[PDB]
């Protein structure tokens, strides 16, 4: 079953299972193998059932391609196109150069295409972070690890609360809203945009309240004017400190006017007013977008 | 979030064709019949109630069963095994907290083992090639509900009740697509409660008219009239609950006047 694959090295561990780099001995294709150890447990995990059914539907240049599923009685193996590294490792490596604006713009543009495609196919990713965004030598970036993803309905009902890595987590989740939607993935992407610019996390909280206060000190503590309904949210407290909103030219100083304008629409408090991936693709920030190869 | 409402509906319209079970499969099953399938679906309704599962989970499970049986011959003593594994799959896909495999073993009243349920899960996945994200009557209704002026909780619950009844009876409902059953159920609900009709805004959205819905509507009207006398009664009892506004106690209209 796995006879044509030659393991090369372990890549790492994501939401679930283990991922290896392997090569197909017959075609020469280099692949990423996601191994899932399986009876007497709870059978095939929900994360795997979701990742597979949903990735089979989502064929897009900016979404990691699932090639095959290999399914014995003991092990399940997902065969994915191989990507060369993650954004996080790339940003670490750009320590001294910084990331050229054209590459930031290209990556953001590509990530928004990937995400617009998910959302138009009723899929929420729910774990966007630099570690799950994978790059190749040809300048592509692709959404990966759909282990936390799910299919949603129109309009949404209540889904799992414990979602999105804390630094990338939207305020509506932090505040306990019973409905969250596609706008949570845009929040994450906005944090990532800021991070590609500064090369550090925009909101590195170490607990949920820390995370909220960091967001509040940057964008202002939300009230009923900025975000109708906030004060009625389950985990809103009238005791919250009331910080003034920072001017964005100070949030991400290297960013020019179109950049700051886009970021601010991606980090809007009110999910309803937060920009969609689809609408963001036409933002003026992208007027001169190209596709630079990175500097590996 | 109406930025993608249209993209999503269009895509669900594409996928429901691809996810459709084979209309005449029961005819080709040596050991099982329509009435045996009705018994199973009615039991899954009960399971869904007992464990407080989403209605969407129930609809997905039926889709998985009908698709599985579209190509796989099954003996009557194994139909409940098929159904149990489908419910377990549907729960894993759709629920925040699915029941554990032990709970699924327990509600078959130890008819089957844990090993059998897990092996059947694996078989269902193989046969469906892991393609579990199927459109349902529920997913369409929930979109159609946005077109009410204004929203009516009884319209909603009654439309759900009617869509659910369609699950029980493969003849005739296997011949209708989820979007069509939902349109018929929504119009039927709306007409029953408020006297109003399939809105013009949903003609623009779906392209369906009362004319194109008529075949399904007439079947669903009859199902609705004969519901108190159907051998399977679990959906009617479920829809007596206050959670669904007791809509199953509403009187069906005598005529549709179409
Ligand atoms: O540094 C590198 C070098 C290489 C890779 N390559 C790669 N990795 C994957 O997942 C690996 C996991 C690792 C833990 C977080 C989630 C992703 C893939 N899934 C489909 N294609 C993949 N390609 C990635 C990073
Ligand atoms: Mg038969």
């Amino acid at each position: 079953s796995m006879e044509n694959f030659q393991k090369v090295e372990k890549i790492g561990e994501g939401t679930y299972g283990v991922v290896y780099k392997a090569r197909n001995k017959l075609t020469g294709e280099v692949v990423a193998l996601k191994k899932i150890r399986l009876t007497e447990t709870e059978g095939v995990p929900s994360t795997a059932i979701r990742e597979i059914s949903l990735l089979k539907e989502l064929n897009h240049p900016n979404i990691v391609k699932l090639l095959d599923v290999i399914h014995t009685e003991n092990k399940l193996y997902l065969v994915f196109e191989f990507l060369h590294q993650d954004l996080k490792k790339f940003m670490d490596a750009s320590a001294l150069t910084g990331i050229p604006l054209p590459l930031i713009k290209s990556y953001l543009f590509q990530l928004l295409q990937g995400l617009a495609f998910c959302h138009s196919h009723r899929v929420l990713h729910r774990d966007l972070k630099p570690q799950n965004l994978l790059i190749n030598t040809e300048g592509a970036i692709k959404l990966a690890d759909f282990g936390l993803a799910r299919a949603f309905g129109v309009p949404v009902r209540t889904y799992t609360h414990e979602v999105v890595t804390l630094w990338y987590r939207a305020p509506e989740i932090l505040l306990g809203c019973k409905y969250y939607s596609t706008a949570v993935d845009i929040w994450s992407l906005g944090c990532i945009f800021a991070e590609m610019v500064t090369r550090r996390a925009l909101f590195p909280g170490d607990s949920e309240i820390d995370q909220l206060f960091r967001i509040f000190r940057t964008l202002g503590t939300p009230d009923e004017v900025v975000w109708p309904g906030v004060t009625s949210m389950p985990d809103y407290k009238p005791s919250f400190p009331k910080w003034a909103r920072q001017d964005f030219s100070k949030v991400v100083p290297p960013l020019d006017e179109d950049g700051r304008s886009l970021l601010s629409q991606m980090l809007h408090y009110d999910p309803n007013k937060r920009i969609s991936a689809k609408a963001a693709l036409a933002h003026p920030f992208f007027q001169d977008v190209t596709k630079p190869v990175p500097h590996l | 979030v109406p930025d993608y409402h249209e993209d999503i509906h269009t895509y669900l319209r594409e996928m429901e064709v691809k996810c459709k079970p084979k209309v005449g499969y029961m005819k080709k099953q040596p050991d099982i019949t329509n009435s045996m399938r009705a018994i199973l679906v009615d039991w899954l309704v009960e399971v869904g109630e007992e464990y407080k599962l989403q209605n969407e989970t129930l609809h997905l499970a039926v889709n998985y069963i009908d698709r599985f049986l579209s190509s796989m011959s099954v003996l009557r003593g194994k139909l409940q095994l098929v159904g149990t594994a489908a419910m377990l799959l549907a729960s894993k896909f759709e629920e925040i907290y699915p029941p554990e495999v032990a709970e699924f073993v327990y509600i078959t009243d130890d008819t089957y083992t844990k090993k059998q349920v897990l092996r059947m899960e694996h078989l269902v996945l193989k046969v469906l090639t892991f393609d579990l994200a199927a459109p349902t009557v529920n997913q369409f209704l929930t979109q159609y509900f946005l077109h009410q002026q204004p929203a009516n909780c009884k319209v909603e619950s009654l439309a759900m009740f009617l869509g659910e009844l369609s699950l029980i009876d493969a003849d005739p409902y296997l011949k209708y697509l989820p979007s069509v059953i939902a349109g018929a159920a929504f119009h039927l609900a709306l007409y029953t409660v408020t006297g109003q009709s399939w809105p013009e805004s949903l003609i623009r959205k779906t392209g369906y008219t009362l004319e194109s819905l008529k075949p399904c509507l007439m079947d669903l009207h009859q199902t609705y009239l004969k519901a108190p006398q159907h051998a399977q009664q679990s959906i009617r009892e479920k829809y007596k609950n206050s959670k669904y506004h007791g809509v199953s106690l509403l009187n069906p209209p005598e005529t549709l006047n179409l």
